[PDB]
C-alpha cells in the first residue's frame, strides 16, 4: 500500500511543472546549435595547419 | 645407326608445355594471391596453420611467377641472358623446397594441436611459429645455394639452340637429383604419414560430429600429396637410375622418360597451384573470414 | 621515498671504486636515474644515465669509456663503478630519480650524496649574475639564457630551475619553465621564451636563500650552469 | 624528433611487451561457468577445490594435472540475464547442475533455464557439462514417489536408472544446434575425484575439437 | 623441372666403321659438353637416308677433328 | 483500488498537460535551415594494446588523454596525440564494464559484475598507480558512474537504484530510488546540478543532486535505454535504446522532441553523444559501425565505420577536434 501512497506522491509533485511551449524550446536549440557554428571543428573541419591529430 | 634423336621429346615439348604453364600461371596467381589477400588484411590474431598457410601462398605465388619465364623458354627459346636465368632458377627451387617443408611444417603443427592438445594448450611457446618459418626459408636458400651459383644461360651444342641449365658435371646433377628428391619427397611425406595417422588414430578413437569430416580432410590431404608429387620422382629416379643402374638404352626409353618427365613436372606444379583449395578454403574459419572481407568492405 | 649513497672515500688516483644508492619507499623499476657530480665549491655537472628496464645509457663526454652506470632492481641499487681515477674527480655524488610520461616531473627527487676524494655539451647555458644581496620582504628575478632555442616543435620548452640550500641538496622548484614541482610553495613562478627565461619569487623568507641553478633537457649532454647565489 | 619523447615511447614499449606477457599467460586458463537454478547442487560441486565483502561474482581456482580451472559463480546477480551474460561469451564450458531429486515443479524451471542457455544467441559453439547431483535422495523419492507426477507422460517403470536416463535424455534433446556443440552429462558420486576427471575429460575433448576448427581442419 | 633439361650422349655405343667416301652433305664436329664428355663426329648419307657417327679410334677421324680444331676457330 | 485511480487520474492530467504544450514541432520549424553536408571523417589513429572487448572509455577534460577498460581486466591510458600508453592498471576483478576520468585528471574509476565501484589514484609520490578506494554498497551490477568534484561520484547500478557517493568516508551521501528496472546509463549536466537517468523500464528520470527528488519522467521509447547525453545547452538530452531508435527530449517543454530512426536500422544502440555545439548526434550501433545525425534534421548525415564488432563506447573531445570510439574487437579509433 505504501508504494501506491508513494507513487501518488511522486505524480503530485511531479504534476506542478511549469511547462513551455515546444515552439519556444525548438527555437532556443536553434538559436544554441547557430550562435555555436563556427567553433565546432566537426561541422566545419579546420585547416591541418592547427589541426593535433594527423 | 642415328644419333638417337630426342626430336619428338622437343616437338612435343614445344607442343604442349607452353598452353599448360600459361594455365597454370593464371590459376597459381588467382588462388594463391586471394589466400594471401585475405589472410594479409587481418593479419592479427592469425592461428600459427593459418602463418603457415600465408608461407605456402607466397612460395606458390613466387613460383607460379616464375612459371612463364620456362613457358617463354619452352616456346621458343632463352632471351633473357644469364642474370634472369640465375634469378629464376634459384627463385623455382626456393619455392619448391619452401612447399614442401612448409605442407611437412603445417602436417607437425596440426600434429601439436591435436594429439598434443593440452600440453600444447597450457606449455605453448609463443615465438616457434616464426623460427619455424625462418628456419625454412634458411634451409631452402641453402638448398638453393649450388643452384643459385652454378647456374648460366648455355648454348648446347647437342640441342639446336640456347637455354638455362647447370655447369657442374653429371654426377653433381645425379648428387642433386638425389638431394631434391630426399628433400623434396621422402622426408616431408614421412613426416606427414606419421603425424597424420597419429591424429587419425585420435580423431577415431573420440567422439562427435566433425570427426568424420575432420579424417575425411586428413585423408585427402595425404592422398593428394602423393599422389600430385610422387609420379614426377619415379620419372627422376628411373631416369638416375638408367643414367648408371639400368642401361636399357635406346631411343624409346629416352622419349618415354623426357615426355614423362614433363608430364609429371605439369602435375607438380598443378599441385603448388591447387594447394590453396584444400588448405584454404574447406576451413570454415577461413570462408567466414574471407566473407568479412569481401562482402562487409 | 629516500636514497641513500654509499662507497665514498679517499682513492690514490688511477685506482677504482663502485658507489651505491639504495631506493626505498618508490617504484624503482618504473624510474630512470642520474648520477649527478658537484665538484667542491662548483656547480653541478650530469655524469650517467640509465633508463627504466636498462634499456639505454648515457654517459658524459668526460666520464665516456672509465665509468659504467648500472641497475639492480630486484635488491633495488644502483651502481656506478668507475675507473682510472683523475684529481678532477674529487666532488660530491648524487642519484636522482626521473619518471617520464606525458606529464610528468622528471628529477623530482635527490639523494643525499656521497662524497669521493681523489689524491694528487653543444648547448652552453650561461647564468650572468652570479650573487643577489636581498630581503625578506621584497621579489627577486633570477635570469638564464640558452645557447639554442629550448622550445621545442611540439610545444614544450625543456628548461627546469633548481634549488639547492646550503648543506643539502638541491630540489626540483619548475618544470619545462612554467610548471611548479609538487609541494613547492605558489610564490615561485617562472617564464620566458625560447632562449632567455626568468625565475620570480614574489615575497622570499628565510628559506628562500641558496644557489638555483637551470637545466636544460632538450639535447641530452644535460648541461646546467653556474648557479646564482641569495643570501641574507 | 623527440627530445625526452624517445623515454615516453620506450615506457610505452615496455607496458606493451608486460601487456603481452600477461595476455599470454592468461591464455593458458581453463574458464568454465557454473549455472543451476536456486542452489541445486553448486555447493557440492565447488566443494571439490583445491587452491560478504564481494557479493557480485565468486571466482573459484584450481588445478588438475598441471591445467589451471577457473570457474565463476553469478548465482547472486538478481539482474536481468541477459544484459550481463554477453560478458561470458568465450567461456570454454557452461558448468550447469540440476537437482535430480525433484519438488514445486522445480524440475520445470531447470528445464526452462537450460533451454534459455543452451539456445542463448551468445553460446553457440560453447559446450556443457551436465551434473545430475543428488542421486540417493532421487533413489529414495522414485522408491516412494513415481516420476510421473513431475513429468505426465512418463510410459516406463519405478525403476531408477531407466527413469534417470529418461531425465537425461530428455534435457539432452533440449539442444536446438544437435551438431553445433554437445553436452556432457554426468551423474554426481560422492568419489572425490570422479567429478573432477570427468570435467578434465569434456574440457580435453572441448579444446580438441576447437583446435580442429582453429587448425584448418572440419 | 626446366633446369635439368640436359643434351643426352647422341651417338650410343661407339662410331661405326662402315664409311663410304663422297657422302660429305653435313658433318659435325663438336666438342665434349659438360653433361656428355666426348667429342663426337656426325657425318650424313645421300638422300638424308641416315647420319651415322665416326669414333675418334679410327684415323680419319683423328684427321678431321685436328683440321676443324685448327682451322675453323 | 482507491490509489491505483488517483495514479491513473494524475497520469492522464499529465499527459493532457503536456499534451497542451505541442503547439509546433522541432521538424517543421527547423523545415527551413540549410542541412549541413556529408560529413565524411578520417581516421587518425588506431589505439592497439588490449587483447579483450572493450567496454567502455572517457576523454580527459584536456581532450587528449583518455582512459579505456577491457575485459581482460586492464585499465589503459592513452596519450592520443602520440599513441603511448602513459599508464596500464590491473584490476582485481577482469569483470568491469564501465570507467571514468576525473575533472581533474588524478583519479579514475572502474565497476562491474562485482557490485564495487573502484576508485585509483594517478598521481601518487611512489611513482605508480595504486587503489585508493573501494566503493561498496550496490547489490547489483555497476553499469555507470561519473566523477562530480574530485571528492564525489555518482553510479548507477542493477538493483534498480543510483547512488551519489563521498570518496574521503566512503559512504552514500545520497540514494536515488523509482526506477523499475537496472539503470544502464547516466549522463551529469554541464553545471553538476541535475542528472538524468535512463532505465531498462523504458524510461528516463530526472533527478536533482541535491534534495534526492526525482524531478520529471521521460517516456516514449519501446525496449531498454542503454545510452544517453546531455544537449551542450543543459536543457535537453538525447537517449539511444534497443528498438534501433534515438529519441531528444527537452527539460523544460517536459516531453518529446524528435526522434532518429531509419528503415534499414534493426539492431540496438550502445552509446550515445553529441558535437560541441549540439548539431551532430553520433550513435553507436550493433551493425557494427556508427551513425551521425543532423540534431535539427533527423536524417543521418554520415557514417564511421571500421570496426569489425559491435561499437560499444563513443565520445567526443570537451573542445570537438575528435571523436574516439571503441568497439569489441578490442580497438580504439580516433576520428576527425
Ligand atoms: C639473399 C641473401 C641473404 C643470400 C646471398 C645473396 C647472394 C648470394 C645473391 C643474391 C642476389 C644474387 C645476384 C643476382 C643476379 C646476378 C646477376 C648475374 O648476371 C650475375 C650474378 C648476380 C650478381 C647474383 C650473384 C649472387 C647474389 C648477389
Ligand atoms: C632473390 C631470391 C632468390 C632470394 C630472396 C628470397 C625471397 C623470395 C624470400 C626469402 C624470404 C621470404 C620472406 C620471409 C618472410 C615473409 C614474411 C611473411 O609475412 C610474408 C612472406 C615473406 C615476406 C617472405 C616472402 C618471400 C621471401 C622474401
Amino acid at each position: 500500500i505504501a508504494q501506491a501512497r508513494k507513487l501518488v506522491e511522486q505524480l503530485k509533485m511531479e504534476a506542478n511543472i511549469d511547462r513551455i511551449k515546444v515552439s519556444k524550446a525548438a527555437a532556443d536549440l536553434m538559436a544554441y546549435c547557430e550562435a555555436h557554428a563556427k567553433e565546432d571543428p566537426l561541422l566545419t573541419p579546420v585547416p591541418a595547419s592547427e589541426n593535433p591529430f594527423r | 645407326s642415328p644419333p638417337c634423336p630426342q626430336d619428338f621429346s622437343l616437338n612435343f615439348d614445344r607442343a604442349f608445355l607452353p598452353a599448360l604453364y600459361s594455365l597454370l600461371f593464371l590459376l597459381g596467381l588467382l588462388g594463391n594471391g586471394a589466400v594471401a589477400a585475405v589472410l594479409l588484411s587481418r593479419r592479427t590474431a592469425l592461428s600459427s596453420t593459418d602463418t603457415f598457410l600465408l608461407h605456402l601462398a607466397v612460395a606458390d605465388t613466387l613460383l607460379v611467377l616464375t612459371l612463364p619465364l620456362w613457358a617463354v623458354d619452352a616456346a621458343v627459346q632463352w632471351v633473357f641472358g644469364s642474370g634472369l636465368c640465375k634469378v629464376a632458377g634459384a627463385l623455382f627451387n626456393i619455392n619448391f623446397y619452401a612447399g614442401a617443408l612448409l605442407l611437412a611444417c603445417i602436417s607437425f603443427d596440426r600434429y601439436l594441436n591435436i594429439v598434443h592438445a593440452t600440453q600444447l594448450y597450457r606449455r605453448g611457446p609463443p615465438a616457434r611459429v616464426t623460427l619455424t618459418c625462418l628456419a625454412v626459408w634458411g634451409l631452402c636458400l641453402l638448398f638453393a645455394l649450388p643452384d643459385f651459383i652454378f647456374l648460366s644461360a648455355h648454348h648446347d651444342e647437342r640441342l639446336n639452340a640456347t637455354h638455362c641449365q647447370y655447369n657442374f658435371p653429371q654426377v653433381g646433377r645425379t648428387a642433386l637429383r638425389v638431394l631434391q628428391l630426399v628433400a623434396g619427397f621422402l622426408l616431408p611425406l614421412l613426416v606427414m604419414a606419421y603425424c597424420y595417422a597419429h591424429i587419425l588414430a585420435v580423431l577415431l578413437v573420440s567422439r562427435g560430429q566433425r570427426r568424420l569430416r575432420a579424417m575425411r580432410l586428413v585423408v585427402v590431404v595425404v592422398v593428394a600429396f602423393a599422389l600430385c608429387w610422387t609420379p614426377y620422382h619415379l620419372v627422376v629416379l628411373v631416369d638416375i637410375l638408367m643414367d648408371l643402374g639400368a642401361l636399357a638404352r635406346n631411343c624409346g626409353r629416352e622419349s618415354r622418360v623426357d615426355v614423362a618427365k614433363s608430364v609429371t613436372s605439369g602435375l607438380g606444379y598443378m599441385h603448388c597451384c591447387l594447394n590453396p583449395l584444400l588448405y584454404a578454403f574447406v576451413g570454415v574459419k577461413f570462408r567466414e573470414r574471407m566473407w568479412m572481407l569481401l562482402l562487409r568492405l | 621515498v629516500q636514497l641513500v649513497e654509499s662507497g665514498g672515500g679517499l682513492v690514490q688516483p688511477g685506482g677504482s671504486r663502485k658507489l651505491s644508492c639504495s631506493a626505498s619507499g618508490f617504484a624503482f623499476s618504473s624510474f630512470g636515474m642520474h648520477w649527478v657530480r658537484q665538484a667542491p665549491e662548483k656547480g653541478l655537472e650530469w655524469v650517467a644515465y640509465i633508463s627504466s628496464g636498462s634499456g639505454t645509457i648515457y654517459y658524459a663526454d668526460t666520464v665516456k669509456g672509465r665509468f659504467t652506470i648500472s641497475r639492480d632492481d630486484p635488491k633495488n641499487t644502483l651502481f656506478l663503478q668507475m675507473t682510472s681515477l683523475r684529481s678532477e674527480d674529487t666532488a660530491m655524488y648524487y642519484c636522482v630519480r626521473s619518471i617520464y610520461y606525458y606529464g610528468s616531473s622528471p628529477f623530482d627527487f635527490w639523494g643525499q650524496g656521497t662524497t669521493l676524494t681523489v689524491s694528487s655539451s653543444d648547448i652552453v647555458m650561461t647564468q650572468a649574475t652570479s650573487s643577489v644581496p636581498v630581503t625578506p620582504g621584497e621579489s627577486v628575478s633570477i635570469s638564464c639564457r640558452s645557447s639554442k632555442s629550448l622550445l621545442h616543435s611540439n610545444g614544450n620548452t625543456y628548461l627546469y630551475w633548481f634549488l639547492q640550500r646550503p648543506g643539502q641538496s638541491p630540489q626540483l622548484l619548475i618544470y619545462r619553465m612554467s610548471n611548479l614541482a609538487s609541494g613547492v610553495p605558489d610564490r615561485f613562478s617562472g617564464s620566458g621564451s625560447g632562449t632567455a627565461f626568468t625565475l620570480t619569487i614574489s615575497r622570499l623568507e628565510a628559506e628562500d636563500v641558496g644557489v638555483y641553478y637551470c637545466m636544460q633537457h632538450l639535447e641530452y649532454p644535460l648541461t646546467f650552469g653556474a648557479g646564482t647565489k641569495l643570501e641574507l | 624528433l623527440s627530445a625526452e619523447d624517445k623515454a615516453a615511447v620506450e615506457r610505452s614499449k615496455m607496458i606493451d611487451r608486460n601487456l603481452r606477457e600477461d595476455g599470454e599467460k592468461a591464455a593458458r586458463e581453463v574458464k568454465l561457468l557454473l549455472l543451476g537454478a536456486g542452489e541445486s547442487g553448486k555447493s557440492t560441486i565447488v566443494k571439490q577445490m583445491k587452491i560478504v565483502k564481494t557479493t557480485g561474482i565468486v571466482e573459484t581456482h584450481f588445478t588438475f594435472k598441471d591445467l589451471h580451472f577457473k570457474m565463476f559463480d553469478v548465482g547472486a546477480q538478481r539482474s536481468e540475464r541477459k544484459k550481463w551474460i554477453h560478458c561470458f561469451e568465450g567461456v570454454t564450458a557452461i558448468i550447469f547442475c540440476v537437482a535430480l531429486s525433484d519438488e514445486m515443479n522445480r524440475m520445470h524451471e531447470s528445464m526452462k533455464l537450460f533451454d534459455s542457455i543452451c539456445n542463448n544467441k551468445w553460446f553457440t559453439d560453447t559446450s556443457i557439462i551436465l551434473f545430475l547431483n543428488k542421486k540417493d535422495l532421487f533413489e529414495e523419492k522414485i522408491k516412494k514417489s513415481p516420476l510421473t507426477i513431475c513429468y505426465p507422460e512418463y510410459a516406463g517403470s519405478n525403476t531408477y536408472e531407466e527413469a534417470a536416463a529418461y531425465i537425461q535424455c530428455q534435457f539432452e534433446d533440449l539442444n536446438k544446434r544437435k551438431d553445433t556443440k554437445e553436452i556432457y552429462t554426468h551423474f554426481t558420486c560422492s568419489t572425490d575425484t570422479k567429478n573432477v576427471q570427468f570435467v578434465f575429460d569434456a574440457v580435453t575433448d572441448v579444446i580438441i575439437k576447437n583446435n580442429l576448427k582453429d587448425c584448418g581442419l572440419f | 623441372f626446366p633446369m635439368f633439361k640436359r643434351g643426352r650422349c647422341l651417338c650410343i655405343g661407339p662410331g661405326v666403321k662402315a664409311v663410304k667416301v663422297a657422302d660429305i652433305e653435313k658433318a659435325s664436329i663438336m666438342y665434349p659438353s659438360n653433361n656428355c664428355d666426348k667429342i663426337e663426329v656426325i657425318i650424313t648419307l645421300k638422300e638424308n637416308k641416315g647420319q651415322r657417327c665416326l669414333n675418334p679410334k679410327s684415323k680419319q677421324a683423328r684427321l678431321i677433328i685436328k683440321k676443324v680444331e685448327r682451322k675453323n676457330f | 483500488d482507491q490509489l491505483r485511480q488517483e495514479a491513473e487520474q494524475l497520469k492522464n492530467q499529465i499527459r493532457d498537460a503536456r499534451k497542451a504544450c505541442a503547439d509546433a514541432t522541432l521538424s517543421q520549424i527547423t523545415n527551413n535551415i540549410d542541412p549541413v553536408g556529408r560529413i565524411q571523417m578520417r581516421t587518425r589513429r588506431t589505439l592497439r594494446g588490449h587483447l579483450a572487448k572493450i567496454y567502455a572509455m572517457h576523454w580527459g577534460t584536456d581532450s587528449r588523454l583518455l582512459v579505456s577498460a577491457s575485459q581482460d581486466g586492464k585499465l589503459i591510458i592513452w596519450d592520443s596525440y602520440t599513441t603511448n600508453k602513459v599508464h596500464a592498471i590491473p584490476l582485481r576483478s577482469s569483470w568491469v564494464m564501465t570507467c571514468a576520468y576525473a575533472p581533474s585528471g588524478n583519479y579514475v574509476a572502474c565497476g562491474g559484475l562485482d557490485n564495487i565501484c573502484s576508485i585509483y589514484n594517478l598521481k601518487t609520490r611512489e611513482g605508480n598507480v595504486r587503489v585508493s578506494r573501494e566503493l561498496a554498497g550496490h547489490t547489483g551490477y555497476l553499469s555507470c558512474c561519473r566523477f562530480l568534484d574530485d571528492n564525489q561520484i555518482v553510479t548507477s547500478s542493477g538493483d534498480t537504484t543510483c547512488a551519489l557517493w563521498d570518496i574521503e568516508t566512503g559512504q552514500q551521501t545520497t540514494t536515488f530510488t523509482g526506477h523499475t528496472g537496472d539503470v544502464m546509463s547516466l549522463s551529469l549536466a554541464p553545471d553538476t546540478r541535475l542528472f538524468v537517468s535512463g532505465a531498462c523500464d523504458a524510461s528516463a528520470k530526472l533527478w536533482d543532486v541535491r534534495e534526492g527528488m526525482c524531478r520529471q519522467t521521460f517516456t516514449g521509447h519501446e525496449s531498454d535505454i542503454n545510452a544517453i547525453c546531455f544537449f551542450p545547452n543543459g536543457n535537453a538530452f538525447a537517449t539511444g535504446s534497443d528498438d534501433a531508435t534515438c529519441r531528444l527530449f527537452d527539460l523544460r517543454a517536459d516531453q518529446e522532441l524528435m526522434t532518429y530512426s531509419h528503415d534499414n536500422i534493426i539492431c540496438g544502440i550502445t552509446s550515445v553523444s553529441f558535437s560541441k555545439s549540439g548539431r551532430l548526434l553520433l550513435a553507436g550501433y550493433d551493425d557494427f559501425n556508427c551513425n551521425v545525425w543532423d540534431a535539427l534534421k533527423a536524417d543521418r548525415a554520415g557514417v564511421l565505420a571500421g570496426h569489425d564488432n559491435r561499437v560499444s563506447c563513443l565520445g567526443v573531445t570537451d573542445d570537438g577536434m575528435a571523436v574516439a570510439t571503441g568497439s569489441w574487437d578490442s580497438f580504439l579509433k580516433i576520428w576527425n
